[PDB]
Formats: structure tokens, sequence, C-alpha cells
């Protein structure tokens, strides 16, 4: 119909083929009984490496760690869309999705003497 | 830089996911990256938050077709978004404030 | 019964009598979290079970072509349409009382001439 | 006999309302189950009585 509204639309770069990390913009996933915060001092230093591919995260020793898992794919797609401090949109494919996958711990001096004593058990 | 490190998400930049239909992502990779592959442009209507979807018409000869988007929330989750680069270098760039959902038109 | 999971760990509750102060909490056996119980009821059994009569009543339940109607009059609308079946619990003593669900209010009523329900 | 088949007729008639009549009875809860049997074994038995009552 007649526009009586004013509406705000914004150009979106549909992605730009050359981009540095045009290949690579994934998605890090938690869940939010994980309760991790990115805001804190200890998580103030963060590493990421393959495990030899899932992906382990890991913060100071003392800290939690995390295991990251490729999710299925689907027909649909997801885009990252970013806005430029002028208005247009810069949208980037997500290359992968991980659900992550981290630690506990408390897992140490354990597992295998509790899977014996089960054993010991029958 | 700093091997296996991860980057600086602490900045609290923010960045929308979108679901989008295969078919649509199909037709974008056809713009020009020279172009700088203008796709179309994305509508926010008020008398409440409509947002919406646009082909640009070089995309395809016709009257475009608006395609809805259906808001979302975050769902008892946290999404940030890693890069990888050419370098390999790591970096948490934002953290998914708004999710969304292009609908098929 | 209704219980709580671990804020953190997400793991399951196990009860655990604070001695001291003569209390009931739940803690966690993968963390040091506790929290104090709701309801001083810890396990409910329930042999003579009611849990199953009125299941799977989605408000489609009207478009289910092997129902079978009536025109018994509503309690709350009054309504004389309205689909029927019997107790869902799929048991061997179970009784032969009808639930009628209302094609407008969709409020469950009964046939139940010795008992009167909610359910 | 033309007469004996509109007896018969009306002979399983009166047969079909005294089981409706047990089944309406039986779904108002009001039915008392025979020592030793369900409610439902108790009123099937009643039905499948009636109807042979009935085709004898
Ligand atoms: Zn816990
Ligand atoms: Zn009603």
């Amino acid at each position: 119909d007649e526009d009586p509204n004013e509406y705000n639309e914004f150009p979106l770069r549909a992605i730009p083929k050359e981009d540095l990390e045009n290949m690579r913009t994934h998605l890090l996933k938690f869940q939010s009984k994980k309760k991790i915060n990115p805001v804190t001092d200890f998580h103030l230093p963060v590493r990421l490496h393959r495990k030899d591919y899932p992906w382990v995260m890991e913060d100071f020793d003392g800290y939690n760690t995390w295991v990251g898992s490729y999710e299925a794919g689907n027909s649909d797609s997801y885009v990252l869309l970013s806005v430029e401090d002028d208005g247009s949109f810069t949208m980037i494919p997500a290359d992968k999705v991980y659900k992550f996958t981290a630690r506990n711990k408390y897992a140490t001096l354990t597992i295998d003497e509790a899977e014996k004593r089960m054993d010991k058990k029958s | 830089e700093e091997s296996l490190d991860l980057d600086l998400e602490r900045s609290n930049r923010q960045v929308w996911l979108v679901r989008l239909p295969m078919f649509l992502a199909e037709k974008w990779r056809d713009r020009n990256n020279l172009h700088g592959q203008e796709l179309g442009k994305i509508r926010i209507n008020k008398d409440g938050s409509k947002i919406t979807l646009l082909l640009n018409e070089n995309d395809n000869d016709s009257i475009p077709h608006e395609y809805d988007l259906e808001l979302t929330k975050k769902v008892v989750e946290n999404e940030y978004v890693f890069t990888e680069q050419n370098l390999k270098k790591t970096a948490i760039v934002g953290t998914v404030c708004h999710e969304c959902q292009v609908m098929p038109s | 019964t209704t219980f709580r999971f671990c804020r953190d760990c997400n793991n399951m509750l196990y009860p655990r009598e604070d001695k001291e102060n003569n209390r009931l909490l739940f803690e966690c056996r993968t963390c040091s979290y506790v929290e104090e119980a709701g309801s001083p009821l810890v396990y409910r059994h329930e042999l003579i079970t009611n849990i199953g009569e009125t299941a799977g009543v989605v408000q489609d339940i009207g478009s289910d072509p092997t129902l079978p109607r009536s025109d018994r009059e509503c309690p709350k609308c009054h309504s004389r349409e309205n689909v029927f079946f019997q107790s869902q619990q799929r048991r061997k003593d179970t009784s032969m009382v009808l639930f009628f669900v209302c094609l407008s209010c969709s409020h469950i009523f009964t046939s139940d001439q010795k008992n009167k329900r909610t359910q | 006999d033309g007469p004996t088949m509109r007896e018969i007729t009306e002979t399983i008639a009166e047969a079909k309302k005294k089981v409706l009549d047990v089944t309406k009875e039986a779904q108002a809860n009001l039915l008392t189950a025979k020592h030793g049997m369900t409610l439902r074994e108790s009123f099937e038995d009643n039905v499948v009585r009636f109807l042979n009552e009935a085709r004898d």
C-alpha cells in the first residue's frame, strides 16, 4: 500500500567474496547450563587448539576445558550479519557450527577406579 | 600472533545470526565480488518491529519479493562467532545479540 | 513429586539432611552445589493411578473423525457439541467411564455418576 | 412365518436395548463387579449372555 510510515532500510552487501577470513566464520555455541561468562578476569586468556578434529578450548590451568563438536547440516544455512559504522550490512556464511564442548572438571584420580569398584560390583 | 590463542570478544561486539533459505543463498553467490556483491537490502519497519529482506533488481527480473523475518530468542545458549584466517589466527569476533530466520517467499 | 537439577552442572539432585538445623537439602554429586527443599515429600509411589485418563487432549481432538460425538450439554458453555473417549490408562481393571471434550469451551466432563472430577 | 419374523425381529430389538441399558449403566460407573472379576469382564459377560439368550 502507500507508505505513510517510514522504513529504515540498509543496504546489504551480499557476502563479500574476498575476505581474509572469508573462508572461516564459525559459530561457537555454549549451553546456558555451562554458565560460561566471557567477562571473567580469569577468562581473560583463552586458547583454542585442534585436538589431533574437535576443538579444544582451555583457560589458564585450574579452569574448565571444553570440547567442540560439529553439528549436522541442513537445506537452510546460517549467515552472520555484521553492521558497519555506516549502516550497511555485510553478511558472511557460517563455515561450521560447533557445540562446545568443555570439561567439569573433577574427573581426575577417578573414572577408571570407580568403574573398577563398580566391577567389584556385578 | 600468540599462537593457539583466541582473540578479543571482550570488546562486546554484537552481530546477528540469520537463517537463510538455501535457494536465496544460492542467488547471493551469483552477485559479483567486484560489485561488492550487493545482494539487496534489509528493511526495518516500525509500528511493531518487522524486518524483511529484499533482493536487488539486478539479482532477478521481476518484482522483488520481500522475505519476512521471524525474530527469535537467544535461547538458553550463548552463541559467539570465531573466525579463522588464512593465517589460521583465531579471533573471537562477536557475540550473537539477535537471532532471526528469513522465511522463504 | 516434581524434582530440580543443579544450576552449574544441570546434573540431578540427591537429598541431604542438615542434621544441625533439622532441615532437608538437595546436593549435587558432581559439584559443591546445595539448595533447600521446596516440599518435605521426596518420593511418591502411586499404585492406584488416575494419570493417563485424559491424555493426548490436543485442541485438534475435534479433527479426529474416528472419535464419536454426543448431544450432551456442557457444564460450562452448555454446548451439545462434544467428542468422547474412555480412560486412556491402558489397564485391565479400568472403568468404562466416558470423558467428553467440548467442541467450543474445550472443558473435560465425565459420565461418572458415582464420583465428581476436575481433570 | 411373516408374524414369526416380526416376533423374531422384536426379540433381537428388545435384547439390543437390554445391552445398551447395561452399557449406559457401565459408562455411568454404577455397575458393580462380580467378586473375582474386572468391572469390564463382568460387563462383557452380561452382554454376551443377553445376546445368546436372544439368538436362542
Ligand atoms: Zn552441580
Ligand atoms: Zn463447553
